[PDB]
Parts: structure tokens; C-alpha cells; sequence
């Protein structure tokens, strides 16, 4: 289920 | 157990198979927070293979600036993660 | 998927299974947060008999007010249930 | 594992 790191980070 | 209770259990098993490997055994220090990320999250989160990286995330994640992630802020984590899986459906 | 990865899922899926239920279906009423409570966390919380108690649990987990748990707030239950759990090891 | 309800509210 990838989530793009930009939106953790 | 529930489904949400084996949940909670499993949460807390895998903080501190991470958290206990060096140091403070009860943060995880950078490379244990790596690990941890790329272990048990390959299917949420991509590999982390940069020093840079590691290190923003950390940073993210350190709201009280001790250079460590403890459980309250791995649990922030994991509800960015939960979080933001709600795109996939 | 590992156990982490399977617990985010569980998450997500046991919060939607109550709000769902009943009007807004992407926040848990009073009825929903209750039913949640006595039926998937009986291991860890007593179970709720009277309206003071559903009444308590709501205003404590209601933090932005508007009388319903969101998905957020939820998650924060979540933390204070995992963080509480230390006790017993 | 019972956790008192007077440590959650
Ligand atoms: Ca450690
Ligand atoms: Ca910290
Ligand atoms: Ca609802
Ligand atoms: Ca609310």
C-alpha cells in the first residue's frame, strides 16, 4: 500500500 | 482477543523488539527505528537506503528532542500510517 | 504483511466496522463508541452499563467538540489503551 | 488485562 514519504515527512 | 486487541498486543511487540536492541531499551535510536521501518513497514513505506532519511524521519518524529523515538511517539506514527492508508480505499 | 502492518489494517477496519453503522459514517456516536468499547476491548476495559460512563468516555476522547469520535481521536484512544498496557509486563 | 477506567478518563 505505498505511501509517498512526502506525505509522512 | 479481538481483532483490535491482538492489534493493540501487537503494537507493543514490535516497539520493543526495536527499542530493546541497543541503548535505551525503551526508544528506538536511529537504526533501530530504520530497521523497524523497513522490516515491518515495506508494504506502506519504501526502503530507507539514506542517511538522509533516516534522519528527517527521526527528526519528524522526535517531538521532545531527544534524539530517540519513545512508544508515545512511535504510536503517533502508526496513526500517520493508519492515517494516511485511508487513500486506499 | 507483517504483524505491524496487520494491526494497521485491523485498526482501520475496526473503527469503520462502529462508525459505519449509524449517520455519519466516518465517526463514532455515542451507541457506536459503547458497542465498540464492550465488545472488542472487554480484555482491557470493563464494560459500559450506564449512560454517565458512555457519557465520560465520549466528552474525554472528544477533543475538537463537535460530540462524535473522528478517526483521529480514535487513534488516540488506540495510544492511551497500548500505552496503559505497559502495566502488565 | 484490566486497565481501571479512572486511568483512561
Ligand atoms: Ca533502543
Ligand atoms: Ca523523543
Ligand atoms: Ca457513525
Ligand atoms: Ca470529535
Amino acid at each position: 500500500t505505498k505511501i509517498d514519504w512526502n506525505k509522512i515527512l | 482477543m479481538s481483532e483490535l486487541e491482538k492489534a493493540v498486543v501487537a503494537l507493543i511487540d514490535v516497539f520493543h523488539q526495536y527499542s530493546g536492541r541497543e541503548g535505551d531499551k525503551h526508544k528506538l535510536k536511529k537504526s533501530e527505528l530504520k530497521e523497524l521501518i523497513n522490516n515491518e513497514l515495506s508494504h506502506f513505506l519504501e526502503e530507507i537506503k539514506e542517511q538522509e532519511v533516516v534522519d528527517k524521519v527521526m527528526e519528524t518524529l522526535d517531538s521532545n528532542g531527544d534524539g530517540e523515538c519513545d512508544f508515545q511517539e512511535f504510536m503517533a506514527f502508526v496513526a500517520m500510517i493508519t492515517t494516511a492508508c485511508h487513500e486506499f480505499f
